[PDB]
This record gives structure tokens, C-alpha cells and sequence, in this order.
């Protein structure tokens, strides 16, 4: 065609070239003819206005690879036609392969597994672009460490060399470590740090007493690090506590860092090693006892919570594991008796109505469940330590906020209070951020929810992208109701 | 989706 004189012709006229011109674009497409292109441009001279011509336009680029092109075209269709389907789905297509997953969600969303591989890839970007020196909760500190015995950890440090000048300062991280208290665990991981800075340094004029300091030094200072998933740094100072001096809890950490859901053969044999080196050590069958526990081998976690308790009785967590099997082998009635026989025992401790109140939830005896963590509550707030610290506040925040909506305003306005107390009471616990997070997002409190999502990433492999993930998709939700 | 029109 000459456009020159075609666009002199009548607007009925006009418009029937616009068709006709059209047609022949569309034949040389479907003959795979691309550069098609020419003809819809021809259209467009005689038709601007008709936004098929656009989206047509924008097929040919997506069949020879320019993105950039397609953006442009599905563009223009769109800013005549925002609701076109092809045009939306093309430039959302486009906008993935460039790496504007954004921008493709948005389209998605105004379209409406494009939208979710979407948002992962958005996930997976935005965690990279982020990503530890962040300790774990001051709640799981506290429980990681009950099992051992305060005195003797502490007691453990050697003051009879020659050299050591760090082990005063080896002192006071473990007098802090198990004072269990919000500013013990940031003084003793300050101070273990230290430490064990000085000993690498003292190691290099060495004594015996220097050494057996140093490798304790090493022993918590590497469990430190696998508490803060440095499990690398953890596996090295643990194994250099070993080469200077054997220990059970440098076995029970090293084992700990090393643990495999495919083989747990090596784990079973450090804890022999363990055993070996002193088979009158509590924590040694614990930890033991809990491995057999996650392996669901029941027979053998008994036997080994049995004899942590018989080595130390005077430690509530045994009991407590015991307890816990009976009703996991599928006798509550027997695991009530022994939880009550253990509360008689130890009348001031949270962790007995605490792991209960977890046992009356998976039972679904809601009303006492939220009776029992009611109770630790109260025995928490009296003690000078940290024994559960947030956990009967997210247990019952839980359960409350499950009740609310299956809306029960009031269980739910409880329910954000809770999060909101635990939130401030344990500031590193993604576990009460993200709670909070969900609950604000059922609010529509969007910012407040993607701050809190953001945060928990921070505390957090998997966790941080599924906690980004929660983050991206409420930025689109965000973002579309923007507009 | 992937047909001109
Ligand atoms: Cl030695
Ligand atoms: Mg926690």
C-alpha cells in the first residue's frame, strides 16, 4: 500500500484498509514472517486508536526475543485498553524475563502458578540482594541451655596456671551465660568471643590448665555459633577444642552441629565418644534421649531420659521428656500422672504447665491449654531467671487467634496484645514477629505486617526466603491497592 | 494467547 494516499480516502474507507492491512499482517505472522511488523504498522497509520494493532504488534517481538519492544507495545495497547488480556499477560511474560517480577505480579494480578513462580523468583531475589552475628531468642537460649548444671559449667574453669590470663574473663561469660537473663546471653556471647580471641593468641609458653581453659573456651564459643547457624565456625572451634582437650560437651556440640536427617550413624557415634569420656554425665544421655525422641524410637529415648534423671534428678527436664513420651506412645492418662507427679516435685517451675498446655493443644483441649500456659505465665513473671520466657505468651496467643476467626473481636484484639507484649519481652524471636505479621495482615495493617515479615527474615535458609516471601507478596497487595 | 488477532 501508499499510506499517502489511502489516508486521503473516506473514514469508512480508511477503516476497511485498517482491517485488510491488518489480515496481511496476521497471514505473514502465522507464517512465522515476523518482521508481520510492517503491516500492523500500516494498520496503525489508518487506525491508531484500535489497540489491537499494539498487542499484535507486540506477538512479533515475542517471537524474535526483543522484551524490551514487547514492553513497549503491550504498553501502548494497554494505555488505550488497561484491560486487555493478551496485552496484560504478554507484557507480565515479558516483564519475567527481564527480571521485573514486580511489575509482572502486578499485571497477573490485574489479568485476574504464573503468579506464585512470580513471587518466588522475587523472593529468591530480593533474599540474595539481602544476604550472622545475631544470637537466637533469649526463650530458646534458655532452653537450649537448661538441661546443664550451672555450678559445675561454671566451676569448670582452671585457676591454677601459670600463662592463662584469659580465664577471668572465661569466668564471667559463663557466670553470665547461666545467670539466663536477657543481658547474660549478649555478655556472655561478647565475652566467650573474647575469650576465645585471647586463647588463640596464648596458644601462640602453654600449660595444662591453659589448655583444658582454652578448649572449654572453644566448646562454648562454637556452640554459640551453631546456636547462631555459623555451623562452619561452629564445626572449627569445636574440633580445636577436641585437639586440646576432650570433653563430653565439646561430643554432645560437635554432634549437634553435624546432625543428618539421612545418616544419624555419626551422631550415635560421637555421643559413644561422649559416654566414654565420662558415662556419669547427664546431659551426654539428654541429648541423646532427644535424638532417639525426634527418630521417634521410644524405647531407646526412655532408657536415656531415664538415666539423665537418675544422674541428675534434680533437673526438671527429664521428667518432662518422659512424661511427653507417654502420651506420644498413646497414653495421656499416664502422661497427666506424670506430668501432676512432676508439677508436686518442682511446684514453681513453668516448664511443667508449659509443655502440658502444649500437650492439651494437640489434644484440642483448647480451654485447658490456655488454663495451663495462663498458670506459666505467672511462674515465669516470679522467677529471677528465664525458664519459658515468651512461650505461654505465643501458645495462648495462638490458640486464641485460631479461635477468633473460626470474627470473634475479642480473641482476636487478645491475640495481638499477646504478640505484641512477646514481640517487646523477646525482640529475636521471629516466632512472635511473624504471628504478629499474620494478624496485622488480617487487620489490612500492611506496612506494619511487611515491616514485621522484613524483621523475621533478618532473625531467621528456607525461613528467610518463606518469611521474604510473606514480605513480596504483601508489597503487591500494597502496591495494588495504590491504585 | 499466543494468536494475533
Ligand atoms: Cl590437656
Ligand atoms: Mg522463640
Amino acid at each position: 500500500p501508499d499510506i499517502a494516499q489511502l489516508k486521503g480516502l473516506s473514514p469508512s474507507q480508511r477503516q476497511a484498509y485498517a482491517v485488510q492491512l491488518k489480515n496481511r499482517g496476521n497471514h505473514f505472522f502465522t507464517a512465522k514472517n515476523f518482521n508481520a511488523i510492517k503491516y500492523y504498522q500500516y494498520a496503525i497509520e489508518l487506525d491508531p486508536n484500535e489497540p489491537v494493532f499494539y498487542s499484535n504488534i507486540s506477538a512479533c517481538y515475542i517471537s524474535t526475543g526483543d522484551l524490551e519492544k514487547v514492553i513497549e507495545f503491550t504498553t501502548k495497547a494497554l494505555e488505550i485498553k488497561p484491560d486487555h488480556s493478551k496485552a496484560l499477560l504478554r507484557r507480565a511474560s515479558a516483564n519475567e524475563s527481564l527480571g521485573n517480577f514486580t511489575d509482572a505480579m502486578f499485571d497477573l494480578s490485574v489479568l485476574s502458578p504464573m503468579l506464585e513462580r512470580n513471587l518466588n523468583k522475587q523472593a529468591m531475589k530480593v533474599l540474595n540482594e539481602n544476604l550472622s552475628q545475631v544470637l537466637p531468642s533469649n526463650t530458646s537460649l534458655a532452653s537450649f541451655f537448661g538441661i546443664f548444671d550451672s555450678h559445675l559449667e561454671v566451676s569448670s574453669v582452671n585457676t591454677s596456671s601459670n600463662y592463662d590470663t584469659a580465664y577471668a574473663l572465661l569466668s564471667d561469660a559463663l557466670q553470665r551465660l547461666y545467670s539466663a537473663t536477657d543481658e547474660g546471653y549478649l555478655v556472655a556471647n561478647d565475652l566467650l568471643t573474647k575469650s576465645t580471641d585471647m586463647y588463640h593468641s596464648l596458644l601462640s609458653t602453654v600449660d595444662d590448665p591453659l589448655r583444658e581453659n582454652a578448649a572449654l573456651a572453644l566448646c562454648y564459643t562454637g556452640i554459640f555459633h551453631f546456636l547462631k547457624n555459623n555451623l562452619l565456625d561452629a564445626q572449627v572451634l569445636l574440633q580445636e577444642s577436641i585437639n586440646l582437650h576432650p570433653t563430653p560437651n565439646s561430643y554432645i556440640f560437635l554432634a549437634l552441629t553435624l546432625a543428618d536427617k539421612e545418616n544419624s550413624q555419626e551422631f550415635f557415634k560421637f555421643f559413644q565418644k561422649a559416654v566414654d569420656l565420662n558415662p556419669e554425665y547427664p546431659p551426654t544421655y539428654y541429648h541423646r534421649g532427644q535424638m532417639y525422641f525426634i527418630l521417634q524410637d521410644y524405647k531407646n529415648a526412655k532408657e536415656d531420659f531415664q538415666k539423665a534423671q537418675s544422674l541428675n534428678p534434680e533437673n526438671v527436664y527429664p521428667y518432662i521428656q518422659l512424661a511427653c513420651l507417654l502420651y506420644k506412645q498413646g497414653k495421656f492418662t499416664e502422661s497427666e500422672a506424670f506430668f501432676n507427679e512432676t508439677k508436686l516435685k518442682f511446684p514453681t517451675l513453668p516448664e511443667v504447665p508449659t509443655f502440658f498446655a502444649e500437650i492439651l493443644t494437640d489434644r484440642g483441649d483448647f480451654d485447658t491449654a490456655i488454663k495451663q500456659y495462663d498458670i506459666a505465665k505467672r511462674l515465669e513473671e516470679v522467677q529471677e531467671k528465664i525458664h519459658v520466657g515468651i512461650g505461654p505468651l505465643i501458645g495462648k496467643a495462638t490458640i486464641l487467634a485460631r479461635q477468633s476467626s473460626q470474627l470473634d473481636e475479642e480473641k482476636f484484639n487478645a491475640a495481638i496484645k499477646l504478640l505484641t507484649k512477646a514481640c517487646e519481652l523477646d525482640p529475636r524471636s521471629e516466632q512472635a514477629k511473624i504471628g504478629l505479621a499474620q494478624l496485622k495482615l488480617q487487620m489490612e495493617k500492611i506496612d506494619e505486617a511487611i515491616e514485621l515479615f522484613e524483621d523475621s527474615a533478618i532473625l531467621a535458609m528456607d525461613e528467610k526466603l518463606q518469611a521474604t516471601t510473606f514480605a513480596e507478596a504483601a508489597k503487591i497487595q500494597k502496591r495494588l491497592r495504590a491504585d | 494467547m499466543e494468536e494475533v488477532d
